[PDB]
């Protein structure tokens, strides 16, 4: 169970993370 | 059950299939990120 | 071989996280744009070649 | 103090989230323990 | 012009009292035959061996029943889903026993009601119009579709559409509640969220309209008369209404936006509408409402009873009792 | 320029406490054994 | 004239986010007590002791199955108050003897008189007419006739329906099976004013969002809408030629259309609320004697009306011992009606 | 606008966060808490799993006395030995 | 950013990608991103599927879908449908898993990173929309490959192992179908076939020869039709019938796979050839029947005459006549008298159900195929309790069949609605009042009064 609620916290952070790196660089959002 | 040398990534293969969801609600943290501009 | 696989499959894992955040960050960064590009390009074959590789010796682990 | 340090599309994100982790909770619950008819 | 030309420019008139157009053409013989068929055997069929067992249940007023009792009664279960024609019967007789009218007239509706959607775009096309009205009367037509054609389809019988007739369609809804728990199924409590909803904003949005209207009249005469077809001012204070709204719950609950107000009226019971149809022709395949029968057990393992339970028993008397002479073993499976 | 305790404050309060409150009794709930 | 009383009223009429008011003061207290009474109960409370049944997220059940469930038939029509003769002023004992029913039936009907004030004073304040609050009373009508007058007829409040999704479903259930509540002629008004109501919101709405001017250059049309305009933001004569030749008939007159779509749920819901008085009584549309008379000499002659009757006869067998436990019912085996086979 | 702060304002400031990374989680670990404890089950008297029957028993605690109601309870929870 | 708020694009956030109408390039992003999230998830759920899979356990008591579809095509399967070798399950997940990312990298190139149009990168690559020639290329393009698709079908069953076959004889096994139905009377009178009782239309499809056959001739007219539209221009007739514009497209687009949807949902619903009932469960039809069966079984072991025993209602209690006078079983399953089934079959002869089959040549493995089917029938609750809606917890059951039924009626009722949308909002586009009526123009105000 706790094999699995890493996975998807990693799996879940990835995408805002991805529009947060964006917003800090000032990137093509 | 997999072949039991990708036993160990069972509980990454238990999440994968709702990544594609993760695509829609990414749509609205990006346009929360630009205001719905 | 299992030494081998276990950790191909693991480094592909890894590889593909990095790709996953790494691939749309760079192609929307204004700058280190010619650096980024090289590191897709490497990232790219070396994600293709631990596909094979994992695909090869996953019949010496079955 | 000053409005607008952390960005409300943060806000929104992160509370969202909070609020899919809890109701993801209540859903493992209709499973487990209590009312699970097990 | 020649004759086809000027029969096309008929047919397609903006002038014409009621438009005819292209479905049009469809619905009209569609509907009038759906239309006289029902009419006709509402008041003068004989009874329709609906469940195939040779037990004939009269639907008409000359036959014993009133407005409320009476109904076309669905074809026999003995048809199952086989199309039933006039044709395919020896006699009107045959016909008649066998639910021959339920199926002429739901199919000539049917496809009459879907021409009459098309029809819908087909004007607003012809008057400039936006094109989407259609789109909201399709939640009705979808509702029409999955009583009489798609629920029939999944249990393998027209004799499991809905009757055409006030207590018929009271005896499909507690049949229904026996087999699929629909009170249980979120897409049945979103249709009942829709209407109930639907009939809130209409009474909302109907009182704050009437409520803000600019003073036109004296006492003496209807309000009404303040208001002329056609013209251009609005006729009530919408900053006034929203003023008013916007203080009884808080500003931003408000609409300010006629056109958002408007959307949000057609948007919500249409939805909800949809889900009601999709519930219907969802239970067709038997996917059926939550079942949290003994879902709370004690230390010991004693079933401890929720309201879930409750309704269950009810669910019991209905499925124990319907169509009483028409199963043979243990389990109704369709 | 802005006042912090306000009806408004009071209202969203007298909610939103024992919402948080009731949600962890809830959560608490959700690993209880018969 | 400027004492403490108009003070008073300026302050309960400041311009807030959150409007007060006189109506505040009946209003806030009784809706906000109503609504923690059922939060508190549907998570907390059991109704083991007045239903044998539980009813909490506490004892495992979900948002469908929890309620707030009636008193004991034995309490009678018994106001329940924590320091009445029953409860005597414990809380726990006042919680398992049904106490937060009537606590959530009456802060319930005192929060609805508010919140209908509060449409009144607002509408005074603001200089409109008063039709919302006047719409308002059909949801006072259904909520007097169905939690209050209902069970008031009936032997208790264990009759009345319990705050709950599923417990209401057993509500109607329970009508069906016993009042034969879709024969009613007040229940069938009470359905077309609904269903008309539903029907009307969509159709008003589609029709305006169909015949709009354009007023701006975007595709997405609602930025070409200001709330200071004077013009009609759609066309009353477009939608007027439109409706007359595809139904035959059609609006003429706006203001016309919107009372009517007052008049049409609210008439509606007030209709249902004389049938439910009705009903509190057992003053039933059950059945039409003339059918009945016709069935029992003639074992031929089969109605859709005679069918329900049966799913009725059904409903009342199996769900009574059960729903009603305080009748000690035992209903051997061989007693159940049945049909073959199920 | 009415003269209060916008939420906007108040909910992406950092003043907000430090108070309420506080209170909130302190509210819902209460709550946890309540149930956790067993509190709950007695503030509000509703049975335990072991606790709606007594081992051999199967007939429900139905309250029958209108004034005599609070004894029966506390008979009914008695013969839970 | 170009067109990437709403004062610039006309649209809306909401209506966000209607800002992608006329930038080819972003464009082909979104569809090649969005091919990558379907076989994304067709790669990610056969992996969960296989993880969560127990071989000796049948598949519909599994919540399974995709590995049903894999082995429909004779892969990891043997005779009765049990499961030989998970292998093929697990390269048809991780291929599609593979190729997902490949897709993804594409989309999310040419959606973010690639050239915005594609008119001044390439004449070949470039459209525009009303460009009618272009149009039915790239259409021409799509269906050449739609028929190479088509023919891997043929291929799989003809030349690498066949199909499971249900039907075949001794037994359901993997079959390699080596005389497909080439007899376009049969091939095609299966689409003029009525889609009411006891005929279906295309869903009444009953052996895998006319499926192979269907398939031979679908791929081989999808390749003509694909070369016919490279090499013509539409004509005047269809120029003067049809809105040019790509929300016309997807309109027209939108109607097709609604159409689809539904027939899919019968599909699954009815047919147990393509679906075979081994890994989708029992139809409803099949179920109903089977119970039938199951209590005419017990009845006569007991000593009951099957076919002279009169129910309650006169009719047959077990066995009776449809209206055209074959002998079926009693019962409410009158109605499913057109059900066919490799377990029912054996005692079905020229008038229909064969009493003295019945009496004698009832096998073991039939009691046994029908007590399964009958007690895994089609019906369950929307949280997986297995049976009737008054059944009380216990059984964690919904059938494949209603879940692929429910489904694909939903998304093609969505569809049938986006159809609707976008075919009236292209023509009010097309025609010019798709923001509302002209003030000074108003259409209605120049015709005559109605009265
Ligand atoms: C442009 C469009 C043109 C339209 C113009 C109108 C023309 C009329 C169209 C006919 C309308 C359909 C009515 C009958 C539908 C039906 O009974 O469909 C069922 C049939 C399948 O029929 C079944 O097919 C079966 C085939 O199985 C047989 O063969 C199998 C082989 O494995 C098995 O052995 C099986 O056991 C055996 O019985 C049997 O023959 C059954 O008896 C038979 O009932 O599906 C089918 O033909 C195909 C599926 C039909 C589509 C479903 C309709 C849904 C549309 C509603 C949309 C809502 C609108 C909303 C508006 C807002
Ligand atoms: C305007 C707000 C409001 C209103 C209308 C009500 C109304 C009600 N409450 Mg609720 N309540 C409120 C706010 C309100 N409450 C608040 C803020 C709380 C939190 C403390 C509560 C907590 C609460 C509980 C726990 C209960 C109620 C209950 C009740 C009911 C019975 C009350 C009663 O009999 O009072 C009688 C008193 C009056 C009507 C006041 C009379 C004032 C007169 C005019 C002055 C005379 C008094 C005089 C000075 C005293 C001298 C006496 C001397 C001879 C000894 C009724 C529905 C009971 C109920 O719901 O049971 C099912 C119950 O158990 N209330
Ligand atoms: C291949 C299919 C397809 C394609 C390519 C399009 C494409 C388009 N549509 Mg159409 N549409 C479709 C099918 C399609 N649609 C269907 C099936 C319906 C019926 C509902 C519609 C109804 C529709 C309307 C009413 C409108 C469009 C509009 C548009 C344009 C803007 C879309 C946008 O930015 O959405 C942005 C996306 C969102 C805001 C997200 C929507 C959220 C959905 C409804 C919920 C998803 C539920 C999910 C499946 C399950 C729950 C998961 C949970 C996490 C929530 C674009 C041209 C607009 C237009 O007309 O422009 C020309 C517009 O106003 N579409
Ligand atoms: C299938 C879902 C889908 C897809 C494929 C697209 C595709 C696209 N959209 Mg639409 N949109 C969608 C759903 C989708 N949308 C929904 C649900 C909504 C409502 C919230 C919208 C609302 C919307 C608006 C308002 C707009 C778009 C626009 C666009 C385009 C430009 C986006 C941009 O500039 O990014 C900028 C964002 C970033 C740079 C942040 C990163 C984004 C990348 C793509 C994430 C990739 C993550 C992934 C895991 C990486 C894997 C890599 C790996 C394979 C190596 C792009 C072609 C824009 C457009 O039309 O421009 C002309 C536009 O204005 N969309
Ligand atoms: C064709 C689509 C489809 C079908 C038929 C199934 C079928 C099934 N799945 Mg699969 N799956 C799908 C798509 C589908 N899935 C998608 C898109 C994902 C990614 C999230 C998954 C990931 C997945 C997982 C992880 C699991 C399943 C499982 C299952 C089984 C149990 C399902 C269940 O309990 O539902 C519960 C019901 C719901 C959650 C209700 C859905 C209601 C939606 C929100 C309504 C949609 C309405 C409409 C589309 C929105 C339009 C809005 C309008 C305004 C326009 C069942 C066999 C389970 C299993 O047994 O695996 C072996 C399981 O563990 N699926
Ligand atoms: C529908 C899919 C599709 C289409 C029409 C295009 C079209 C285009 N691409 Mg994109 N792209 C795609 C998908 C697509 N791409 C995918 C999946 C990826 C990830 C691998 C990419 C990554 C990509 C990059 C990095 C670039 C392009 C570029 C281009 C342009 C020039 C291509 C060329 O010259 O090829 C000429 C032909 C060849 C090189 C030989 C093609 C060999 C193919 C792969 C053989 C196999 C075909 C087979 C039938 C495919 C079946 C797949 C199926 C199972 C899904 C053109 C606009 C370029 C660009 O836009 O310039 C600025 C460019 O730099 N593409
Ligand atoms: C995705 C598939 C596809 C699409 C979108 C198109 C699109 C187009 N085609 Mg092509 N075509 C295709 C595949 C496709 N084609 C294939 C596979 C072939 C080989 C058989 C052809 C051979 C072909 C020819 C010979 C012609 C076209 C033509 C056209 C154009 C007008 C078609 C039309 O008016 O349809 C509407 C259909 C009709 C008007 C036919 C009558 C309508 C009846 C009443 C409907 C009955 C069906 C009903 C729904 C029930 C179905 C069951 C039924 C069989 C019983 C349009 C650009 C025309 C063109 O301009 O060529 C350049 C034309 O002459 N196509
Ligand atoms: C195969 C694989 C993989 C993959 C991955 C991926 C592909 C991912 C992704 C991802 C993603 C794709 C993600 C995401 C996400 C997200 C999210 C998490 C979200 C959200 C949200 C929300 C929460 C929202 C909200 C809101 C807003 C914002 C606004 C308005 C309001 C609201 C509140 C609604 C990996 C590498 C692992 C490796 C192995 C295998
Ligand atoms: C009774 C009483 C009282 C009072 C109390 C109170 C006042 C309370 C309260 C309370 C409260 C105030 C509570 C609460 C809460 C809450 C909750 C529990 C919640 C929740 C939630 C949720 C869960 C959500 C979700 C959702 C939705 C619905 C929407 C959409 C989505 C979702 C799913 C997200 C007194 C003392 C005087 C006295 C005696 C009695
Ligand atoms: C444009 C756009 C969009 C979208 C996007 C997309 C739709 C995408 C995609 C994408 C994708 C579609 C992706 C992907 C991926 C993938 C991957 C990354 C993979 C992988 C894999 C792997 C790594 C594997 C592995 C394995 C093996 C080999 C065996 C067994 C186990 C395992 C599972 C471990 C949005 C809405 C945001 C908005 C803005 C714009
Ligand atoms: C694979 C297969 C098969 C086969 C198949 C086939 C061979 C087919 C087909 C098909 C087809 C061959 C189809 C079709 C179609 C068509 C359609 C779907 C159409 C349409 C149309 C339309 C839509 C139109 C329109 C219009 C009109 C009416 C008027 C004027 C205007 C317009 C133009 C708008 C079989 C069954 C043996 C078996 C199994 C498998
Ligand atoms: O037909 Mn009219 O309801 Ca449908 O489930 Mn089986 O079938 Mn009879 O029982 Mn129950
Ligand atoms: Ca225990
Ligand atoms: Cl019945
Ligand atoms: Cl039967
Ligand atoms: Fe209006």
């Amino acid at each position: 169970v706790i094999a699995q609620l890493t996975m998807i916290a990693m799996i879940g952070i990835a995408g805002p993370m991805i529009i947060f790196l964006l917003a800090v660089r000032r990137g093509n959002l | 059950k997999l072949p039991e040398a990708y036993a160990i990534f069972d509980p990454l293969v238990d999440v994968l299939p709702v990544i594609p969801v993760l695509f829609l609600a990414l749509a609205f943290v990006w346009q929360a990120a630009v205001g719905f501009r | 071989m299992t030494i081998l696989f276990q950790l191909a499959l693991a480094a592909l894992v890894i590889l593909s996280f990095v790709m996953v955040i790494g691939v749309p960050v760079a192609y929307a960064s204004p700058q280190d744009w010619d650096r980024s590009k090289q590191l897709i390009f490497l990232g790219s074959g070396l994600w293709i070649a631990l596909v094979l590789v994992v695909g090869v010796l996953n019949f010496f682990v079955v | 103090s000053e409005g607008g340090r952390i960005p409300l599309w943060i806000v929104a994100t992160v509370a969202g989230m909070g609020v899919i982790v809890i109701v993801g909770l209540f859903f493992y619950g209709a499973y487990a323990g209590l009312g699970s008819s097990l | 012009a020649n004759l086809w030309e000027r029969f096309c420019n008929w047919v397609t008139s903006t002038d014409n009292r009621l438009y005819v157009g292209w479905f049009g053409v469809i619905m009209i013989p569609t509907l009038l035959a759906a239309t006289i068929c029902f009419v006709i055997a509402f008041i003068a069929a004989p009874p329709v061996d609906i469940d195939g067992i040779r037990e004939p249940v009269s639907g008409s007023l000359l036959y014993g029943n009133n407005i409320i009792t009476g109904a076309v009664v669905p074809s026999s279960n003995a048809i199952g889903l086989h199309f039933y024609p006039i044709w395919e019967a020896a006699s009107l007789d045959e016909w008649l026993y066998n639910g021959g009218p339920y199926q002429l007239i739901i199919f000539h509706f049917l496809l009459g009601a879907s021409c009459y959607m098309g029809r819908q775009w087909e004007l607003s096309y012809r008057l400039g119009m936006r094109p989407w009205i259609c789109v909201a009367y399709s939640a009705p037509l979808a509702s029409a579709f999955a009583v009489f054609l798609i629920y029939p389809i999944g249990q393998g019988s027209f004799s499991d559409g809905m009757p055409l007739g006030i207590s018929g369609t009271f005896n499909f809804m507690i049949v229904f509640q026996a087999e699929h728990n629909i009170l249980m199924h979120p897409f049945h409590q979103l249709g009942v969220a829709g209407v109930f909803g639907g009939a809130l904003f209409c009474a909302m949005h109907g009182s704050l309209v009437t409520s803000s209207l600019i003073r036109e009249t004296t006492e003496t005469e209807s309000a009404n008369y303040g208001y002329k077809f056609g013209q251009e001012e609005e006729t009530y204070n919408i900053v006034a209404a929203h003023g008013y709204f916007g203080r009884l719950i808080f500003q931003y609950a408000s609409f300010n936006n006629s056109r958002s107000l408007h959307f949000f009226l057609a948007a919500w019971p249409v939805v909800g509408v949809w889900f009601a149809a999709l519930g219907i022709s969802t239970m067709a395949f038997n996917l059926n409402g939550f079942n949290f029968n003994h879902s709370v057990i004690d230390a010991k393992g004693n079933v401890i009873n929720t309201w879930a339970d409750i309704i269950n028993r009810a669910n019991l008397g209905m499925e124990v009792m319907h169509e009483r002479n028409a199963h043979n073993f243990p389990l109704d499976l369709a | 320029s802005y006042p912090i305790f306000t009806v408004r404050w009071v209202a969203v309060h007298t909610l939103a406490v024992p919402t948080i409150f009731f949600l962890g009794a809830i959560a608490a709930m959700q690993f209880i054994q018969r | 004239e400027r004492g403490w009383f108009d003070i008073l009223d300026d302050w309960l009429k400041r311009d807030r986010f959150v409007f007060v008011g006189w109506s505040g003061i009946l209003l806030f207290p009784c809706a906000y007590l109503a609504l923690g009474g059922w939060l508190t109960g549907t998570t907390f409370v059991t109704s083991w002791y007045t239903h044998g049944l539980a009813s909490s997220y506490l004892e495992g059940c979900n948002f469908l199955t929890v309620a707030v469930s009636t008193p004991a038939n034995s309490m009678g029509h018994s106001l329940l108050l924590l320091w009445g003769p029953e409860a005597q002023g414990d809380f726990t004992r006042w919680c398992q003897l049904g106490g937060l029913w009537t606590f959530i039936a009456l802060h319930g009907a005192f929060g609805l008189i508010g919140f209908m004030l509060r449409q009144f004073e607002i509408a005074r304040l603001v200089g409109v007419r008063p039709y919302n609050a006047i719409a308002f009373s059909a949801p006072i009508a259904v909520f007097v006739s169905v939690f209050l007058i209902y069970p008031l007829g009936q032997s208790s409040w264990f009759f009345a329906p319990s705050f709950g999704v599923a417990a209401i479903f057993r509500f109607l259930l329970f009508f069906q099976g016993f009042h034969n509540w879709t024969l009613n002629p007040f229940h069938m008004m009470g359905v077309a004013g609904v269903l008309g109501g539903a029907l009307l919101c969509a159709i008003h709405g589609a029709t305006v969002e169909n015949t709009l001017f354009q007023d701006g250059e975007g595709a997405s049309t609602f930025r070409a809408f200001n709330p200071t305009q004077a013009e009609e933001t759609y066309s009353m004569v477009t939608a007027n030629r439109f409706w007359s030749q595809i139904f035959g008939i059609a609006f003429s007159n706006k203001r016309w259309l919107h009372f009517f779509m007052l008049f049409v749920p609210v008439t509606g819901l007030w209709m249902s609320a004389i049938g439910v008085v009705g009903l509190a009584l057992n003053l039933r549309s059950y059945d039409f004697i003339s059918q009945e008379i016709r069935a029992a000499e003639d074992p031929e002659f089969e109605t859709f009306y005679t069918k329900n009757l049966l799913l009725n006869e059904g409903i009342r067998a199996w769900m009574a011992p059960q729903d009603q436990p305080h009748e000690n019912f035992v209903f051997p085996e061989e007693v159940l009606p049945r049909g073959n086979a199920l | 606008t009415t003269g209060e702060r916008p939420f906007s304002d108040i909910i992406t400031s950092v003043r907000y966060w430090v108070i309420h990374s506080i209170t909130i989680p302190a509210l819902f670990i209460a709550g946890w808490l309540f149930v956790s404890t067993g509190l709950a089950y007695d503030v509000f008297g509703t049975p335990r799993p072991d606790s709606y029957y007594a081992q051999e028993q199967r007939s429900i605690p139905l309250v029958t006395d209108r004034f005599e109601a609070k004894q029966q309870v506390e008979t009914f929870l008695e013969q839970l030995k | 950013a170009t067109n990437r708020d709403q004062e610039s694009s006309g649209f809306a956030w909401w209506a966000g990608n209607a800002r992608l109408i006329n930038l080819s390039g972003k464009l082909l992003g979104a569809h090649v991103a969005h091919a990558g999230l379907i076989v994304f998830w067709a790669g990610a759920m056969t992996l969960f599927e296989l993880a969560h899979f127990i071989p000796e356990k049948p598949m519909y008591e599994q919540g399974l879908i995709l590995i049903p579809h894999i082995a429909t095509l004779g892969w990891g399967v043997g005779p009765g449908g049990e499961v030989v070798d998970t292998f093929p399950f697990f390269v048809v997940g991780v291929v599609h898993l593979i190729s997902s990312a490949v897709l993804g990298f594409g989309g999310v190139y040419h959606a973010i990173r690639g050239p915005e149009t594609l008119e001044e990168y390439s004449s070949f690559f470039g459209y525009d929309w009303k460009d009618k020639n272009k149009m039915t290329t790239i259409l021409g393009f799509h269906l050449i490959v739609l028929g190479i698709g088509a023919l891997l079908l043929v291929a799989k069953a003809m030349f690498f192992g066949g199909l499971y076959d249900t039907w075949a004889p001794g037994g359901g096994d993997v079959r390699v179908i080596t005389n497909p139905t080439l007899d376009p009377r049969v091939i095609f009178g299966y689409l003029l076939k009525s889609p009411f009782g006891g005929e279906g239309w295309i869903v009444s499809v009953n052996n895998l020869e006319d499926v192979v056959g269907g398939h031979i001739w679908i791929g081989l007219i999808c390749i003509a039709g694909g070369i016919w539209h490279i090499l013509t221009t539409p004509f005047g007739w269809a120029r003067r019938a049809f809105i040019w514009s790509g929300e016309a497209y997807l309109s027209y687009s939108l109607g097709a796979l609604s159409m689809m949807g539904f027939i899919a949902t019968c599909f699954v619903w009815f047919n147990n050839t393509v679906y075979p009932s081994e890994f989708y469960g029992p139809t409803g039809p099949e179920a109903s029947q089977a119970q039938a069966m199951t209590f005419l079984i017990r009845d006569q072991k007991l000593g009951a005459n099957v076919g002279s025993a009169q129910g309650p209602t006169g009719l047959g209690k077990y066995l009776m006549r449809s209206p055209t006078g074959e002998i079926i079983f009693g019962g409410e399953t009158m109605r499913f008298w057109d059900f066919r089934g490799p377990w029912l079959e054996p005692l079905r002869g020229p008038n229909g159900l064969d009493l003295n089959k019945i009496k004698n040549d009832i096998q073991p493995w039939q009691e046994r195929r029908a007590a399964e089917y009958m007690t895994h029938a089609p019906l369950g609750s929307l949280n997986s309790v297995g049976g009737v809606a008054t059944e009380i917890n216990s059984v964690n059951f919904v059938s494949p069949r209603s879940w692929l039924a429910t489904s694909h009626f939903v998304l093609a009722f969505f569809f049938l609605v986006g159809h609707l949308w976008h075919a009236g909002r292209a023509r009010a586009a097309a025609a010019g009042f798709e923001k509302g009526i002209d003030r000074e123009s108003e259409p209605v105000l120049s015709m005559p009064s109605l009265d």
